């Protein structure tokens, strides 16, 4: 299978690669991480991953990364967001950018 | 509007006349069709459109691509190139080697809008008196789109809808089963089959649901996600 | 690793045997070539390889048929190579290529695949002077994330290698009337491209003297036209 | 009697229907033609809605060669007395009889032990009028149903027949004319334009049609030249 | 004497080259084979270097039919005294002679005046040993070069010959065997398996090759069955 991996901490978070690396243990991984619904411009930039899974830094939000992630890498079978440094339990789930990205994934059909 | 009509089943295919008839309702129709790669010679003889009104027509002893180039030179200029209605489907992986699709693509490569029409077969035959309403509705939709356009259309036998679709792309299993003919000679049965069912939104899915399928095609076969 | 080599010009094409000898530098090699959607019978007859002995079969069927039988009779197989076709397969030609379809069939069966072609008309491909570049190319593909589907066009005398995109061009449908030697009329169909191949395209790369390698897609959908059409408020 | 009608142009060929219609006026017809246009091989057919209702006869489009039609035809409508093949949109005169699909279906008939006849009408430029040819076809099918059976004839009907005529195959000699040329793109090639040394001589099928006469040539199966053996 | 050689398997078949080498023992040989109608058609042709280790052969690969090769060759090389065609991979016996491309090219040679012959060898199973067959092609060509010119013969050499024989075409009646069957998917279809009523007689080409004798059959162009005329 194929996997898209992102987070809301940025492309340098150890959490993100600790996730991409564990993700690659089950399929082709591609990483797209950060730097409204109306059409907005988004720029992504080739980024060297430190195994080796193709990657991008996206001058945009996490959602943007899932959208862009699929258009530049996809199709894809699964979206992974994290690992976020910091918990996301209880009432916190409501405003987590980490959860919002996985959510953007589900709403896209994955 | 001037419309060139062709196909790959032959000047004698009813599918071809069903389409020219339907196209006339939107403009002046011209027909050029096959009889049965580089600078080559081609023959073409006049042919009376069946009796329905009269359509200037020509049978070309060449390929559907030749028909398209021959129709634009014999009736040009042309606004639209329609190819079909093919007697057999042209969904998914089949689009790749479609003669019907080949003709339309040719028209596109010439700066014109084009579309291929196919109706699924191998069992019963299409009823074009019943398909006509759905054909007209489809052409009407196509002609509202921005030009030029390259669309692939498949119509089920008796339609109950319409969906803009994407191509069904599926993986297969190379089923090869040993066997011998009742006479004694051995051979291998090749029966490829998809690893899964067509997904919602794909052309294959739409048609199986009773809907007309319309897929906008791209000319570039390049996979940019593996190039960069 | 194990490799299946097929083509679409026939079991006697020297390009078929050049590809197999080159594929053998990287793995066990097996050959299944053509004699000339629904379940059909396919006859396959053992063929002696005219070089390091290659188990081979002559198939009475299509190249796609060869790939399927080749995987059954020689499984496991990790890579499917098609060619070397005597004749190019560039730009709009990819669509109808039999060589490409063989590789595409392999990809659809889950394997990694690549089609190889060289230009014809005039000088015949010199496979000795092409062996180095054939090898180099195979070594590179073998360093790609798998599976991959690639279209390779090697010029007659390669000076390099390049990842390319397909050349996509518009044409003016030139129809020139004429008459044969005995009087009968006809039309000369000869479409000319409205412009030169842009650099970065397969056509350009081969004209410059480079091996062209184009990663192919299986999806023909034009999503930039589809997606907006499918949108709502 | 029972008559199997086929062709090699396909189930939508106006010439196929003209011949079945013209045949049904001498017996029960059964159609089996290729929808597609020598060792056990799979072959499928599908009932096809025939366009003839005077009278209506069972039809089948076959995903196979003309020879497959004949075979599948005989198993589907067996036994059958006569196998007809045509009307071909195009001539099948002289050397053409060799690799003729139309003739081939009729031939395949004879080997299955039936009588057979290929029908063809020249074309190129103008299309035949099966409406006006019907008289001559009928007159032609009477003449054949008289013959000592089994028989194998190759009929050719001009566009507007003014008579009949049992004929012999035209067997001319050619000179291979070859002229160098170059397509619009400057590319060189050669025109291979073969042309006969003499004209068709009376009694030959090619002459008959040139005269406006329906030509019907009995054919032999054995290509062996017993003289030089 | 000059000799033109071709086939239908293509310029790369090793049978084309065995015949060409066997021919060279009797005169100058020229080759024109397919890289892979009667109206003037364009034909491309490109020089092609002969085998790397063997006598040098002037050759051309042509983008056309075997018949086209005969014509282009005659224009590019000829004057030619004989046209050879083969060695075809696979046989060309009995019924097959009609729809054979190999015979075809020879046949075209004849229609041009020149004498001509076609060579074929049974394939399917084990491939032919052209080194082991050389002595028989030489033997066969010796015999044909004695016949009065022009002539037209069809030759079939078994894999391991043990004699020669002047045959006549093996004609036979067949039965349209049609066994109903189904493939894996579960799809229905008809197995057409044509089968002859009785083994080939003797003195027939099919019979000889079965015994192990090379067969050679002189052919006629005229397909007319005079006795019914």
């Amino acid at each position: 299978m194929r996997i898209l991996v992102t987070n809301d901490d940025g492309i340098y978070s150890p959490g993100l690669w600790a996730l991409a690396e564990a993700a690659s243990q089950f399929g082709e991984v591609f990483v797209a991480a950060p730097d409204i619904t109306i059409a907005h411009p988004v720029r992504a930039y080739p980024h060297p991953s430190p195994p080796h899974f193709p990657a991008y830094r996206v001058r945009g939000t996490p959602a943007d990364c899932v959208a862009l992630g699929l258009h530049l890498f996809g199709p894809v079978d699964l979206v992974l967001s994290g690992v976020n440094l910091g918990s996301n339990l209880g009432h916190e789930i409501w405003h987590s950018g980490t959860v919002a990205a996985a959510k953007q994934g589900y709403l896209f059909g994955l | 509007m001037r419309i060139l009509v062709t196909n790959d089943d032959g000047i004698y295919s009813p599918g071809l006349w069903a389409l020219a008839e339907a196209a006339s309702q939107f403009g002046e129709v011209f027909v050029a069709a096959p009889d049965t790669t580089i600078a080559h010679p081609v023959r073409a003889y006049p042919h009376p459109s069946p009796l329905a009104p009269h359509f200037p027509a020509y049978r070309v002893r060449g390929t559907p691509a030749d028909c398209v180039a021959l129709g634009l030179h014999l009736f040009g200029p042309v606004d639209l190139v329609l190819s079909g209605v093919n007697l057999g489907s042209n969904l998914g992986h089949e689009i790749w080697h479609s003669g019907t699709v080949a003709a339309a693509k040719q028209g596109y490569l010439f700066g014109l809008s084009a579309a291929a029409f196919s109706v699924p077969l191998n069992g019963e035959v299409p009823d074009f008196a019943g398909l006509r309403p759905w054909l007209l509705r489809t052409l009407e939709t196509l002609l509202r789109l921005e030009r030029p356009f390259l669309v692939n259309v498949n119509l089920p036998l008796r339609p109950k809808g319409f969906l803009w679709t994407r191509q069904s792309v599926r993986a297969y299993e190379g089923v090869v089963i040993p066997g011998e003919d009742p006479m004694g000679r051995p051979f291998y049965w090749f029966a490829p089959r998809p690893l899964k069912e067509a997904e919602e939104g794909t052309d294959r899915w739409a048609v199986a649901q009773g809907f007309v399928s319309a897929t906008p095609l791209r000319l570039d076969l390049t996979d940019e996600t593996r190039l960069q």
